[PDB]
């Protein structure tokens, strides 16, 4: 936290914790549905499912193979993007929107694309 | 006192030649509680 | 690992999952034992932490039950609330 | 079965029961048993010797002993040596029962020999030809033809499961080689069901081909009832169907009935009645605590009321409809008292 | 280890499998009694409906909802919640009386404003007139039920023995009884306060029916859910069995390699 | 037909003659009766199907002759014989309860039930 | 078999018992011969040895042997190398089952588990 | 993919389709295909030969053969020898294909050879130089440069996963050497998808450029769409949005 700054560290901590929760309940999710999760947890899981999907981004050297134009996102931008998502400030739009896209702004724009 | 409550007390008294069954006894005994609420805010779960 | 465990007088297990859980130190409280035990800690600290071990162990047990679902009695949820803290 | 769940006791019981027929002068009713104590501590074998002497069984017994202290070559050759002893009885056209207890310790000894002789090691560090060793021993057990003089050499190897691993290399091999298994289960033993036979995991591939005709008749039901009782066992966990409750009552009583105090054998003429009661559901009325009292009482009652019935069962060996009729009456009368 | 960690995890899955099997079966047993009751209850209700139909009807709102205290009765809890939330849009300020802990939790979360009355000790019991009567009495006194010019109750109609569709119905206010198109084809007595009595009588009689319909759907849902659970557990048994088998082969090979290497020397 | 029913149990659910105790005194229904709504009070009830007569003790309910000759009787938990001697013992207890004892309404009901029993 | 097929011009069918015990036997001969055993302790000559057995059973111009073999699956683990190598050679499987026999059906062949290469 | 999902057939079809191309003109349009049958029964090979002669395709293809009967060293040398034949076509500048069925059986062969040479057993009992064995074979077969006359020799090595274990030592070693995967999913094979290609486990890590532009335009993003279908049916098993349903209706269809 002294290196990447407290704000980064806090953001990263929350990402790790959410994803770890999601992994922990991965078993429970399979055995019984999402609606048989505890309500508090169910929020965590829904958010985490989004976070997990958010982590994918197209790659530009893979642009040929994948067929998706790559996205290079600034470090300053990355910290901001995840920070918002953890506070659920964009949790209200499709999981598909989060999947394979660049920055937070791109997720928003793709929500409009999906909305059509 | 509500009409169906009035009838209810009579029904309860009515489970007393004799010919007694479990369904009757269950129909006259309940452990349910009713929790008043306000606002969120919760005045207690007084026994029903 | 087998050889060393026998030789040594305590084990201070860390656990990767608990690291991710954000518990740092990630000491896995149940697997961690001190076979030289309490008579090496500060007398004051021994007094205060007397049932701390019992509480944590109970928290672990309760937590397992809690993840098999179903509503838990209030006494158990006292444990759960305390345990979390 | 699992390590030292009194496996040796189960085997020893068989030897004791052979006393009843053995005492009998007909030599087609004389199995001259051989107990092969492999790797067993000398204190244990002393207890064995003492138990045999106490039950005065040392006159149809030979005990080939390779104790724990005894050298690994002696341990290796010990079942083989024993087998030769069996051959004389078999060759003489007599019958005998040889109990190799336990082949798991035979295995360890062969392992020691092979590894020490630097012979190529193999799976689970057991000798490569360990399958071949076990098969040679286990194939010497034989029911002879009448041209070669009808004789036999019944065998019952006792195998120690290394904590329940029936997939382990020495258990798997032996299971394949033999035909039938009786699988004692540790949970049952601890839970006080002694003998601790797990009915499910016990099979006989010869089974009912040899079985007293009488005992076969009144025990087809018993197998099936127990099968149902096992399946409906877990259903005890509440809102219970009337059908399930009938199964549970009959099944619980049956399970209680098949408990037997170790080192006490029984005669077929007293096996057949007890099972008859259970099959006919007479025991259902009897409470679980009173099953035990019922058992001994029923036997004494049967002996007093009609040891004619018992003697008929013993000698005829086949339950006639008249015997099943009379027996039912006797049971009804006993149930009433 | 791989071997033991596989084996213990597979055992966990086994125990889970066993429990989900057991629950599903016990649920089936419970369901038969529940279903029987619901028929008789429904017959009584139909006679009351006979009046309301022939009279016609022609009625803020009240919301009453019915679920069990008990959980793991499938998605009864949240499908009903979703349809309540939909009609909580319709009338914003309506006071929700939640009969059952499960529906209490979902609605309480979505708007904690509306919770005025909530019940407890519902799910364990099979609905009986006693419960309905006392709840009714409390709806009248506490919620002043007549004040809401609409009354609606939500419950789960058990569409099929393997399905449940959450359903609602409108309870007709005492005002409604008065002004219903026909009411004079039946001989009203001014001496009796038949609207003020009948309102109360059908408040409970309808509510009891709603509880009965719901209860059957609830027990049916739990049976359905626990069955699907067994299936899901079965899939995990298979997945960890394959893992067990692979791990088992690997242990033999890896152990063998160590022995061979030693022998080679 | 006649619908005579309880919640958990269901009886006859027009039947020849039904004799009903109502807030309108006593009401008799014989074959077609002109269509009424009457609240049934706690009652001693007679239902006759043909000349055969069955005698009922009823916890009150509602009565509604439908125009199509459906006498909907709905009532809580009833039999007359079932109600009977134990009730006489209870009535003594109930008098004691009336002394102490919504509690007023309960005691009023207890007196009503005592009367209703005297009718048996 | 080859004398019948090749030298008496016949189509014959040769049963083999446990082919597990074919493997098992082969494993022992290797170990005795002192070859380094391969995975899951199976002969390093595992492929070639099955190959010799399962390549003299073939469709010749003259005649054809056909062989029905029994796979006593070791530990019921079908991903074990010994069953797998056997299955590679196998063309069809006829899957007798005891459930089927319990439905009184003799043939005991389980219709849903029997599958063949020629069935296309 | 998984053993005896008629694994061979998938490749066989590739060989068959190129009849039209091969019966064309221009040596670039002609492919010369070599089918290396390693570890296959003589019967199985005889069926292949007859199949090829049934589709009259024998005349454009070679079969190099190392049947199950043939000795383990012959099997070891079998892919390499076949690849030499292939290089002559490639270095004639002509386009070609070589299908090596199955290199998994080559692994077992090399295992035997190595162990019988008493070279220390490797991981999973497969010899330690197994990586070298596959890699030396695999990185031969190439599309050469204009300098070398634009040779081609396409390579399809057919790997038999044991119980669909894609983490298994022999498969992983091959996967890392090769580019792309054409995983033949067993579940789908059973559930009547012929050819059963699980798009999740099938990638082509260098493929997209190779396709003709028409089949890039028309097929654009269909891989993505049907990896949305996988997701869609993943969570099909709460509230299905109309969007999800549309994707499902298209996806299944």
């Amino acid at each position: 936290a002294a290196v990447v700054g407290q704000e980064h560290y806090d953001v990263a901590s929350k990402v790790q914790e959410t994803l770890q929760t999601y992994k922990s309940l991965q078993d429970i999710i399979a055995i019984l549905g999402m609606d048989e999760l505890s309500e508090q947890d169910k929020l965590t899981v829904e958010r985490a499912r989004k976070i997990q999907r958010f982590l994918s981004q197209p790659f530009a050297v893979a642009e040929v193979f994948t067929g998706i134009p790559g996205k290079l996102v600034r470090l300053k931008d990355t910290v901001a993007s995840f920070k918002a998502v953890l506070e659920g400030k964009y949790d209200n739009i499709p999981e598909h929107a989060f999947y394979m896209v660049g920055g937070i702004e791109d997720v928003v724009a793709k929500a409009e694309k999906l909305a059509a | 006192i509500s009409y169906a409550a009035y009838l209810n007390v009579a029904a309860q008294a009515i489970r007393s030649t004799e010919l007694q069954t479990a369904s009757v006894l269950n129909r006259s005994q309940t452990d349910a509680f009713y929790t008043q609420y306000k606002n969120a805010s919760e005045p207690t779960p007084i026994t029903k | 690992p087998t050889n060393v465990i026998s030789i040594t007088d305590g084990q201070i297990f860390l656990e990767a999952e608990l690291f991710y859980k954000g518990i740092r130190p990630a000491i896995n409280v149940g697997l961690s034992v001190s076979r030289v035990g309490s008579a090496a800690q500060v007398k004051a600290l021994k007094q205060v932490a007397g049932s701390l071990k019992l509480f944590l162990a109970q928290y672990r047990e309760v937590a397992a039950f809690a993840q098999f679902g179903s509503d838990l009695d209030a006494s158990t949820k006292q444990t759960l609330v305390r345990g979390e803290r | 079965g699992d390590r030292q769940t009194g496996k040796t006791a189960v085997a020893l019981d068989t030897i004791l029961n052979q006393k009843r027929w053995n005492n009998g002068s007909d030599e087609s009713k004389k199995l001259y048993c051989v107990y092969v104590a492999v790797g067993q501590k000398r204190s244990t074998v002393a207890q064995l010797v003492q138990t045999l002497e106490q039950h005065d069984a040392m006159k149809y017994s030979i005990i080939v002993a390779a104790t724990a202290s005894e050298a690994a070559p002696l341990q290796y050759l010990a079942p083989f040596t024993a087998a030769s002893i069996g051959e004389w009885f078999r060759d003489n056209g007599k019958h005998a029962l040889i109990v190799y207890d336990d082949l798991s310790k035979q295995a360890v000894a062969y392992r020691q020999l092979s590894l020490l002789l630097r012979r190529p090691p193999g799976r689970e560090a057991y000798p490569g030809d360990v399958f071949y060793l076990h098969s040679r021993l286990l194939e010497r057990a034989a029911k002879l033809s009448e041209k070669e003089g009808s004789g036999s050499l019944t065998a019952l190897p006792v195998i120690e499961t290394q904590g329940g691993d029936v997939s382990a290399y020495i258990p798997t091999n032996v299971i394949s080689i033999t035909d039938g298994q009786i699988f004692l289960e540790a949970e049952l033993f601890y839970k006080g069901i002694r003998p601790a036979i797990n009915v499910g995991l016990s099979v006989s591939r010869v089974g009912s081909a040899a079985q007293v005709k009488a005992l076969k008749q009144v025990a087809g039901s018993l197998k099936l009832f127990l099968a149902q009782y096992r399946e409906v066992a877990a259903f005890a966990q509440s809102d219970l169907d009337a059908s399930t409750k009938q199964t549970l009552v009959r099944g619980e009583r049956l399970t209680q009935l098949l408990k037997q105090n170790q080192y006490s054998p029984l005669a077929t003429e007293e096996q057949v009645p007890l099972i008859y009661a259970g099959v006919n559901g007479h025991l259902d009325g009897i409470e679980l605590s009173r099953i035990g009292e019922f058992e001994s009482s029923f036997l004494s009652y049967l002996k007093s009321n009609h040891n004619e019935l018992l003697t008929e069962i013993r000698e005829k060996g086949e339950l006639s409809k008249e015997l099943l009729a009379s027996l039912k009456s006797a049971t009804e009368s006993f149930v009433a008292t | 280890a791989t071997l033991k960690e596989v084996e213990m995890r597979l055992k966990s899955i086994k125990n889970i499998e066993k429990i989900t099997k057991t629950m599903k079966i016990v649920a089936s047993t419970r369901l038969s009694k529940a279903e029987k009751a619901k028929i008789s209850a429904k017959k009584m209700d139909e006679a009351e409906q006979l009046f309301y139909k022939n009279a016609e009807t022609k009625n803020k709102e009240l919301i009453v909802a019915i679920t069990s205290d008990k959980g793991l009765c499938g998605s009864i809890h949240s499908q009903l919640a979703k349809a309540v939330r939909r009609h909580l849009n319709d009338q914003p300020n309506a006071d929700i009386v939640t009969i059952g802990d499960k529906i209490k939790m979902q609605l309480l979360r979505t708007h904690p404003n509306n919770i005025k009355l909530s019940i407890n000790g519902i799910g364990k019991d099979a609905p009986t007139f006693q419960e309905s009567a006392l709840i009714a009495d409390k709806l009248l006194s506490v919620m002043k039920a007549g004040t809401y010019p609409k009354i609606s109750i939500f419950y789960n109609d058990p569409v099929s023995s393997l399905s449940f569709e959450p359903s609602e119905k409108p309870i007709f206010n005492a005002k409604t009884i008065e002004q219903s198109p026909s009411f004079g084809k039946f001989e009203i007595d001014t001496d009796a306060n038949v609207p003020r009595d009948l309102f109360e009588y059908t408040l409970a009689n309808q509510m009891l029916t709603a509880m009965a319909q719901g209860y059957a759907a609830e027990i049916s849902a739990r049976r359905n859910a626990m069955d699907n659970a067994s299936k899901n557990a079965g899939d995990m048994i298979n997945r960890y069995s394959i893992l067990y088998n692979r791990t088992r082969q690997a242990v033999i090979t890896n152990e063998l390699v160590d022995i061979i290497t030693g022998a080679s020397s | 037909k006649l619908q005579f029913a309880l919640p958990h149990e269901t009886l006859y659910s027009e039947v020849t003659q039904v004799n009903l105790p109502a807030k309108s005194g006593r009401i008799g229904v014989l074959a077609n009766h002109v269509p009424t709504v009457e609240q049934l009070l706690p009652g001693v009830v007679e239902v006759m199907e043909g000349s055969n007569s069955k005698k009922f003790f009823i916890s009150g309910g509602f009565a509604t002759v439908q125009p199509d000759s459906q006498l909907c009787v709905t009532a809580i938990e009833a039999p007359l014989e079932s109600f009977s001697e134990n009730i006489k013992n209870l009535l003594a207890e109930a008098k004691k309860n009336v002394s102490s004892s919504r509690e007023a309404a309960e005691a009023a009901i207890q007196v009503e039930v005592l009367e209703n029993l005297q009718s048996v | 078999a080859e004398y019948f097929r090749d030298e008496e011009g016949q189509d014959v069918l040769l049963f083999i018992d446990n082919i597990f015990r074919f493997t098992q036997a082969g494993s022992e001969v290797s170990a005795l011969l002192g070859r380094i055993p391969s995975a899951v302790g199976y002969q390093p000559t595992l492929a070639t040895d099955m190959g010799l057995l399962q390549e003299r059973i073939t469709t010749t111009k003259k005649g054809s042997v056909t062989s029905v073999q029994a796979v006593y699956v070791p530990a019921d683990d079908l991903t074990d190398p010994a069953p797998a190598t056997t299955f590679a050679h196998l063309d069809a499987t006829t899957v007798l089952s005891r459930g089927i026999s319990e439905l009184g059906i003799y043939p005991a062949v389980d219709p849903l588990d029997s599958k063949s290469r020629l069935l296309d």
